[PDB]
């Protein structure tokens, strides 16, 4: 509709590069060095999950867009990083650290008003320093990151309003410095319910090594074109031209991957993600059907991002 | 100007003249009265590969009550050409564009008002705010106590205090010799209504103001000479930094000062292309912020080269390198007697090899 044929032509013939997913996470934030697998997250987060309709099984509408979370000192890319994702991606909103009631002047009824997170349906909210956040809006966030949805009842005003957005949020350790502890929580202090319901979490560490300082400041003092605006357009044509499927082959895959991974505890939300990853991954290469390796690169990821 | 008051300007040691011109009624603090001339001069802007980064100079002085922060500030408003002077409670930053913003008793005001410091500190926008901000504060108790931490003494995060580039401490340290020639300096300035003779006249208000225009009009470029300097320089200065806990956490923010600092200086010399002098001149401002808060051995190390996995050595070879050092050969004997005599090792009776123990 928006495309013509030489744009489409042009989108397979850079698809058909298999190197163009990395080549993409070069794209994205130019300014931004050695967190390549942050911009890959990014990336697939751009892409997301699809979208399914379970109204004949009876369940409810199962969440199909990815959360990231990022926690490390602060004045570290976070902010640059989240005014790069909120500029580029159209409908984005940016928030630091919710729908109101207000009255009519013509007829004295009280109307409603949307808040940023509604207002940022289909879109991508951002919010900065998610440690300092009050507890209500904390415990508000749960429904909002778990079933997509959010329900008012106050002053005789009962309302639910849909909420399809992605939260990508910074955070900042108590210590304001990395002590050596074992679990997140120890240096973050965040309930157990918050962390399982992120799908990614990264931790930004400035590693005492030379010769990364070295890299730092020549990258500073030195301080693609041809890719983000052709993305732009590529991303909206993936989101509204395919939709990728799961597979026999990933089927195995993914119950092999949980079963291992909870012996080194592991909850099926952490499964689901990995179905959205892998279908994310699915949308990066525009393959319409799910193999193994996009599962075994969310596997990687994973991993990785545990390990680290 | 007219090019003969510049020439009245540029006479020798013409910097230290201009650092002295502002305020002389208050003795000392040549430092801090550099670090706000080079806040009046200002870095570069630049906005390389979609980046805005910042030229702005932003100090934050900290002290006793007494140390004369107020009367620096007057002087700051009334010299500079767009100032916009202002205390804790009294808020500004808006009608400041393009000039400075003094601002004293910051210690004195509620975090709400701080938290939307940050976004014009870092971004210099709110509408555009595009000002240098000077800041003055306080101990929390009335006197600064050097047991506790900076931050506590401060009762500031250590984000708001990192996105200031220049901080500078002063303490009423009680010396008799200096009480005493504070004392009759303020004698002077009390009783004959000017400030006391110095070497040299400071320059009239109007003569500054037009040479801190003029020096703003230019935008040096940096030569990719002294990159590597500067880079060695920072590497030093951040693992200093690092070994030291009590330092400020010297990130991105302190190379892009230390750059803005010889940008300044560079505007200040009317130089289209920074010196190495510039960016010493920065090294030496930072540290100094900072601060406020025998043949036989030749001989040996020598014959020691020859050493790689052998323990006998051939008197000839080590003989000749050693004459090629620059060494004459009684020197060579006298150094090898010399060790011979600590056990080191032993000669071979026929001089020909020497079997180190």
């Amino acid at each position: 509709k928006l495309f013509s044929e030489k744009r489409v032509e042009l989108l397979k013939e850079l698809s058909r590069k298999p190197d163009i997913y990395e080549r993409l996470a070069s794209a994205l934030a130019p300014s931004i060095y050695e967190h390549e697998d942050i911009k890959k997250g990014i990336l697939l987060q751009l892409f997301g999950g699809t979208r399914k309709d379970f109204s004949h099984t009876g369940r409810g509408k199962f969440r199909a867009e990815i959360n990231i979370l990022l926690c490390g000192d602060p004045g570290t890319s976070k902010s640059q990083l989240l005014q790069y994702v909120y500029n580029l991606v159209p409908r984005g909103q940016y928030t630091s650290g919710t729908a109101y009631v207000m009255k009519d002047p013509e007829t004295r009824q009280l109307v409603l008003q949307t808040g940023a997170l509604v207002l940022s349906d289909n879109g991508i909210c951002c919010i900065d320093e998610f440690d300092k956040m009050n507890e209500s809006t904390r415990s508000v966030l749960h429904e909002v990151m778990e079933q997509q949805t959010l329900s008012i009842a106050k002053a005789g005003i009962i309302c639910q309003l849909n909420a399809r957005t992605s939260v990508l949020a910074a955070a900042n350790p108590i210590e304001s410095q990395w002590n050596p502890k074992k679990t997140t929580i120890e240096n973050i202090q965040l309930p157990h319910t918050l962390l399982s319901r992120f799908d990614l979490i990264f931790l930004m560490l400035d590693p005492q090594d030379e010769a990364y300082d070295r890299r730092l400041a020549h990258h500073l003092v030195a301080l693609e074109l041809l890719d983000m605006a052709v993305l732009k357009d590529y991303i909206a044509y993936a989101h509204s031209t395919i939709m990728p499927r799961l597979s026999e082959e990933a089927s195995q895959a993914l119950i092999e991957a949980y079963v291992d991974m909870r012996k080194i505890g592991a909850y099926p939300r952490q499964l689901e993600s990995l179905i959205r990853l892998a279908e994310a991954h699915a949308k990066v290469r525009l393959s319409n059907k799910v193999e193994a390796i996009d599962v075994e690169e969310a596997k990687r990821l994973h991993r990785e991002a545990l390990k680290q | 100007l007219t090019r003969e008051e510049l020439r009245q300007i540029a006479e020798e040691d013409f910097y230290e003249k201009l650092a002295a011109s502002i305020a002389p009624e208050i003795y000392g603090h040549e430092d801090v009265k550099k670090a706000l001339l080079l806040l009046l001069v200002g870095g570069v802007d630049q906005s390389p590969r979609g980046m805005k980064i910042r030229g702005n100079i932003n100090i934050c002085l900290m002290g006793d009550p007494g140390v004369a922060k107020s009367q620096l500030l007057s002087y700051i408003d009334r010299l500079a050409p767009r100032s916009q002077y202002t205390t804790g409670r009294g808020s500004a930053l808006v009608l400041a564009d393009q000039g400075v913003c003094c601002i004293d008793e910051f210690d004195k005001m509620a975090e709400a008002d701080r938290t939307a410091i940050h976004e014009v500190m870092e971004q210099q926008t709110i509408l555009n705010a595009r000002c240098s901000i000077l800041a003055a504060a306080n101990p929390a108790y009335g006197r600064y106590n050097p047991r506790r931490s900076l931050e506590q003494n401060i009762q500031l995060p250590a984000a708001l205090l990192s996105r200031f580039d220049l901080l500078w401490l002063i303490q009423d340290r009680p010396d008799r010799d200096n009480d005493l020639r504070l004392a009759q300096h303020i004698t002077y300035v009390h009783q004959h209504s000017r400030q006391p003779p110095s070497q040299f006249e400071p320059l009239d208000m109007k003569l500054m103001r037009r040479y801190i225009a003029m020096c703003r009009e230019k935008q040096p470029m940096v030569p990719e000479s002294l990159a590597d300097y500067i880079t060695a320089a920072y590497v030093e200065m951040r693992r200093e930094a690092w070994a030291s806990k009590d330092a400020t956490y010297t990130s991105a923010r302190t190379l892009l000062a230390i750059l803005r600092l010889s940008t300044a200086l560079a505007r200040l010399r009317m130089v289209d292309v920074v010196e190495k002098e510039d960016v010493n001149e920065a090294i030496r401002l930072m540290e100094m912020s900072k601060d406020s808060l025998r043949p036989a051995d030749v001989i040996f190390a020598t014959v020691r080269e020859l050493v790689s996995g052998g323990r006998s050595v051939r008197f000839s070879e080590a003989e000749q390198r050693c004459v090629s050092r620059g060494f004459t050969p009684a020197q060579f004997q006298a150094a090898l007697d010399e060790y011979e005599e600590l056990n080191v090792w032993q000669v071979n009776a026929s001089r020909t090899r020497i079997t180190f123990v």
